[PDB]
């Protein structure tokens, strides 16, 4: 299992990116897919999780109401769609991956098996 | 010449097989801790590859876990129960006869030191028989000889003096009169007639042997014997030295098929065959073509080769953080020790009973 | 009277520390025997709870069980650690120290009772100092002293004459000249002087300390000295002596708490509470409320009493007749050792990976 | 998990009867199920069997085209209708369940780990 993130970069704020985490496996549609967020000399923080099965989604209370995540099975990828970006924002995202079932595992990296390498996302004012 | 204190000729030998002796103890506790560490060794192995299973429940490579996770469990279950039927006793025995074998040699080495009369005249004389000798350091007359139980730290124990044959340095003396005895040298030790030996009024009633029997010593005016003991027959009035020899040459250490992983083919490694047979073909005998056959389903072949390349996906497998530490590696190949493991495999364990729950 | 042999009430002491560090092996063949006994007692418990598991996936019992597994192979690691790391020390030590000492005493009571001058004058008398003792059975003057290394098998050691405050019948001697000398008995090992004691032409030059230093045998003509060794102190020239009572002392035996069972409460028992934090709870720290609340989906409740009731339902659980023989028990509780367990573990685990592909 | 049979009893040649078995626990829903007959100073030997499923039968070639094996999951209960009987028929009839979904576990009493405690079937002619 190997997860890479995409779609990160600069943008103005204000704006919007859609970040997308791909997965190496079908196995996938058994893993329960996070979005974690590290600033720049900050530690890293819970930003969104998706259940395995889809049917659930949680948000840090910073990002609520401006954060969309999402996950297609057949294209084993989850989404984390950005909108209304601040300078506050700006961080390494990190897409990663908990064999567990149990929601209360989504939101705690501790419980996340598998990591992407993370993309940078710049919010400039 | 006859009733005459001992030149170096005579204990020398005994010294150095009292030194050896010493480190029979050491390699106990070595042989001891490397069986338990080689079923840790064993027992990780299960451990991470059943965490592995666990995890990747479905896969092909998930069951080739599952039969690599047995075949491990078993080499250690095997260890455990070599470790309390036979080395157990082995090791206990072979500290017992050796330690026994050199107080008894050593408590004799020690009377010879003490009983002189003088720097020049005395039971223990030099290679020349011109001084007594002395102990100092760990050595007597240049000797390596402490005549003491030293400090047991692990450690193999060298076979140069008591070894698969007999004691080698303990061989046939033909002229005791002038290679052991000096020729001035006062030692009432060495004889048990009166004028020069241990009789006060009269001879000593009979012969006596000292050292477990090794060196006897006449109530006439005649020169010690000794035993030959470098070409040993399971057997005595030098019993204290055949159970150390018989014991010794006992040892296997941690190394028998129990300890020691298996490298040829996958159907012949230890539980592999059945665990196929029962779980895989439903059968209860089996051509080895048929396991082959079964076992390229999971492991892509049926060599050592596949069978260390599911071992390399095993090690390279990660497991969640909280479970280890708050920065500990999380591959199972970068985590060791049998609890820890098992504390992650249950954590698995319980989640594949939730996940059997929703499915 | 000083430099005459030795009666009864000096050696017999002496007979009976030799007759109990005899035993000193015995019990350390009994400890490491009981250790990996109760390992592998706590590894089939395991094994079978895990079996329980893997069939009844799915039912809060399987919960149950996958924690009580935990916990009993928790208690196998760390009982296979503790027998490393300090049981395996302890008991190489005491064989080894109290097998040298027994060796020490026995070459000099060997010694004495091979250096008579006739059936009424010698080193070894008897209590009255009327007849000089000899070796028959394994009893010297009714006393039991075999003289010898005893084969091994496991059994407790007494501590009636080495016990927790040293040698409790080797105590201060204010009369050797009445009490351990005979009157008339010639023994030139009763002293370094040359008229009647070991010296040849002169006296010794030294005192001459044996058995391990136990008893000095001045130059002169006075009577022996012997240690006091019953009030023991960690510190010698008696050195043995010290080692072997130290080594007995420090044996804790397969009963420390890696080997004995947990009967309190289910939250405290070894694993539970982790394992319910991290897997049920998704916590890293939580209050034995929490815990309790938890195990009570389980279990039915928190104490031992629910505890032993999922215990015994692994205990009736049936497995496959094939696995096992073909007339043999086929519940989970009637079978017994490791490897068996292990194979009908391995079994069920390759079925539960079966079940996972189809869900 | 107990099992018990019924619906045995005396039958005259050429007549019929319908055993039953019923399961202890809707865990029956995951066992694969079966019959095994042991005639009178014979071994027991297999009859019948359906898989966990249900999607699957398999009958001993003496019974093939006489006997059917059903299921019921709601009734956590397995069916063997027996017609034509003969003599040779006669015979303690076991119901027995298996926790394995291999098909091959089903044809032979050592892969079943639960068993019911059997009933008479005697056929007279
Ligand atoms: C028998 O063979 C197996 C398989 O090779 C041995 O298990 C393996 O042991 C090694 C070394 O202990 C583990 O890998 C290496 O380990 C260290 C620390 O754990 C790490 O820093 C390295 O990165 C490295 O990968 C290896 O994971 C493990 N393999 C498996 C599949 O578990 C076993 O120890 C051998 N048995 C005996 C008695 O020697
Ligand atoms: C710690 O406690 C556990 C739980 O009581 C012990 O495990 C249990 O051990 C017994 C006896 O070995 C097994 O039951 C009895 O066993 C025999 C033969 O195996 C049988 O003929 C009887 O019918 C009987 O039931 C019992 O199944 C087993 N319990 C479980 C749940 O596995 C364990 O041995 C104890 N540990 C130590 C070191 O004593």
């Amino acid at each position: 299992v190997q997860l890479q993130e995409s779609g990160g970069g600069l943008v103005q704020a204000g704006g919007s990116l859609r970040l997308s985490c791909a997965a190496s496996e079908r196995t996938f549609s058994s893993l329960g897919m996070g979005w974690f967020r590290q600033g720049p000399g900050k530690e890293r923080e819970f930003a969104a999780a998706i259940s395995w099965s889809g049917v659930s989604t949680y948000y840090a209370d910073s990002v609520k109401g401006r954060f969309t995540i999402s996950r297609d099975n057949d294209k084993n990828t989850v989404y984390l769609q950005m909108n209304s970006l601040k300078p506050d924002d700006t961080a390494v995202y990190y897409c990663a991956a908990t064999s567990s079932w149990n929601d209360m595992a989504l939101k705690s990296a501790g419980w996340y098996e598998y990591w992407g390498q993370g993309t940078q996302v710049t919010v400039s004012s | 010449a006859a009733e005459k204190g001992f030149k170096q000729a005579f204990w020398q030998p005994l010294c150095q097989v009292s030194e050896e002796l010493d480190d029979q103890p050491k390699g106990a506790l070595f042989t001891l801790q490397a069986a338990a560490s080689k079923i840790q060794k064993m027992r990780d192995a299960a451990l991470r590859a059943s965490i592995y299973a666990e995890i990747n429940h479905g896969t092909n490579r998930a069951k080739a876990a599952v039969i690599v996770a047995n075949h491990y469990a078993m080499k250690a279950d095997s260890g455990l129960e070599a470790l309390k039927q036979t080395l157990s006793s082995q090791e206990v025995t072979a500290t017992a006869t050796a330690s026994y074998l050199k107080g008894r040699i050593d408590e004799y080495l020690n009377l010879l030191l003490q009983t002189k009369e003088s720097g020049t005249s005395g039971c223990m004389m030099d290679t020349s028989g011109t001084n007594t000798v002395t102990k100092a350091g760990g050595t007597i007359g240049g000797v390596p000889c402490k005549l003491q139980l030293s400090p047991i730290q692990p450690k193999r124990p060298a076979a140069t003096y008591l070894g698969k044959a007999g004691y080698v340095g303990l061989t046939r003396q033909a002229d005791a009169a002038n290679n052991f005895h000096d020729n001035d040298a006062e030692c009432r030790l060495a004889s048990g007639h009166n004028t020069n030996g241990l009789g006060k009024s009269g001879q000593l009633s009979a012969a006596v042997t000292m050292a477990a029997g090794y060196v006897t010593v006449a109530n006439s005016q005649t020169a010690v014997t000794v035993q030959a003991l470098d070409a040993l027959q399971e057997a005595a009035a030098h019993q204290p030295w055949i159970d150390a020899w018989k014991a010794k040459k006992a040892l296997t250490g941690a190394e028998t098929a129990e300890f020691r992983n298996e490298t040829a083919g996958i159907a012949g490694k230890t539980g592999v065959t059945k665990l196929v047979e029962e779980a895989l073909l439903k059968k209860k005998d089996s051509e080895a073509s048929e396991i082959q056959t079964e076992l390229k389903k999971y492991f892509s072949g049926h060599e050592n080769e596949q069978w260390t390349a599911i071992e390399k996906l095993i090690s390279e497998q990660p497991v969640a953080q909280n479970l280890v530490g708050d920065n500990q590696p999380t591959k199972l190949g970068e985590l060791e020790g049998n609890a820890k493991l098992t504390t992650i495999l249950a954590y698995y364990r319980m989640e594949t009973a939730g996940k059997f729950e929703v499915l």
